[PDB]
């Protein structure tokens, strides 16, 4: 007979503060703000001297 | 948003809840994203009453009024963002409101390019209020409709 | 011991700087998933339009994102609409019979 058009959603997806609304269940995301780093001083290419 | 209708029983303006709290909740959103607090307590840096040094004085302004360049740079150009966002959210629930009617009618259709409606008929005001419902059929007498 | 003024001064410029730069990156990214679920809808319409202009005179329409017909055809129709490369003219004819 038809057919449909549609999208992709995951069934747990997260959640972005968009601009005219607060969490929205978004497929998926990214994370603009690292908070894990290395514990250490990364210095390789460089002579370091601690 | 709104409706207004012509038939043999009457006339006068409609309005419909869905994409009008739609629009609202948007801005609202919008407001309540912009419209809050600054969470960050800024100090006092410079003095009022007497005698700040004459060089940081200078830096200072030169900072703040830069600050305040970006700042009123970013204010002016946030609220015309945000302005022409929002008429850019305000222009598009008339094509999810305008096309979702037209989608609906579409068989009975020729098209004038108002804003506005056709029909091959007449029919009762249990049509109109229907739309506003989004609970509107077609399917009884297309039969009839080819003839016209 | 930094000193106290500047660095106050400094903690009054790094915490408006931190302000500027918070209020960019949230207006940015809620910007940005404005413009991204706005680039995410918008080749929706891309989509679903440049489907309704070649199955147009079969066509009524029930507005759910979905497809109406006059006749029935196999899969080679179907599998020719994600081609971009279907074609109407043959019987039309007989579509004013339907
Ligand atoms: C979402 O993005 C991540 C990148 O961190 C990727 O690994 C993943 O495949 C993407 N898709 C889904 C459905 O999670
Ligand atoms: C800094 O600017 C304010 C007004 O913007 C002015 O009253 C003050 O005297 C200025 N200070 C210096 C050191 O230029
Ligand atoms: C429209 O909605 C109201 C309440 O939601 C319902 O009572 C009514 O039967 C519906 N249909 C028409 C044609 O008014
Ligand atoms: C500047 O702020 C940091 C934390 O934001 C604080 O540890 C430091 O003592 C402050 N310095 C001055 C001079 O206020
Ligand atoms: C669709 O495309 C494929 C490869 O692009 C081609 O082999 C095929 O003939 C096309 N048409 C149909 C109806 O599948």
């Amino acid at each position: 007979d038809k057919i449909c058009l549609g999208h992709h959603a995951v069934s747990n997806g997260t959640k972005v503060n968009t601009l005219t609304e607060r969490g929205v269940e978004v497929v998926n995301a990214t994370e603009t703000v690292e908070r894990t780093n290395t514990p250490r001083i990364c210095s390789k290419g460089k002579r370091t001297v601690d | 948003y709104g409706f207004r209708h012509q038939n043999a029983q009457g006339e006068g303006t409609a309005a419909d809840y869905k994409s009008t709290q739609s629009a609202i909740d948007q801005i609202t959103g919008k407001l309540n994203r912009l419209i809050a607090k600054t969470n960050q307590q800024f100090k006092l840096i410079d003095n009022e009453f007497n005698e700040v040094e004459k060089q940081i004085g200078n830096v200072i302004n030169w900072t703040r009024d830069s600050i305040t360049e970006v700042w009123s740079y970013n204010a002016e150009l946030l609220v015309a963002m945000e302005n022409q966002h929002t008429i850019d959210l305000a222009d598009s629930e008339m094509d999810k409101l305008y096309e979702r009617v037209k989608r609906q009618l579409r068989e009975n259709a020729e098209e004038d390019g108002t804003g506005c409606f056709e029909i091959f008929h007449k029919c009762d005001d249990d049509c109109m209020a229907s739309i506003r419902n989004n609970t509107y059929d077609h399917r009884k007498y297309r039969e009839e409709a080819m003839q016209n």
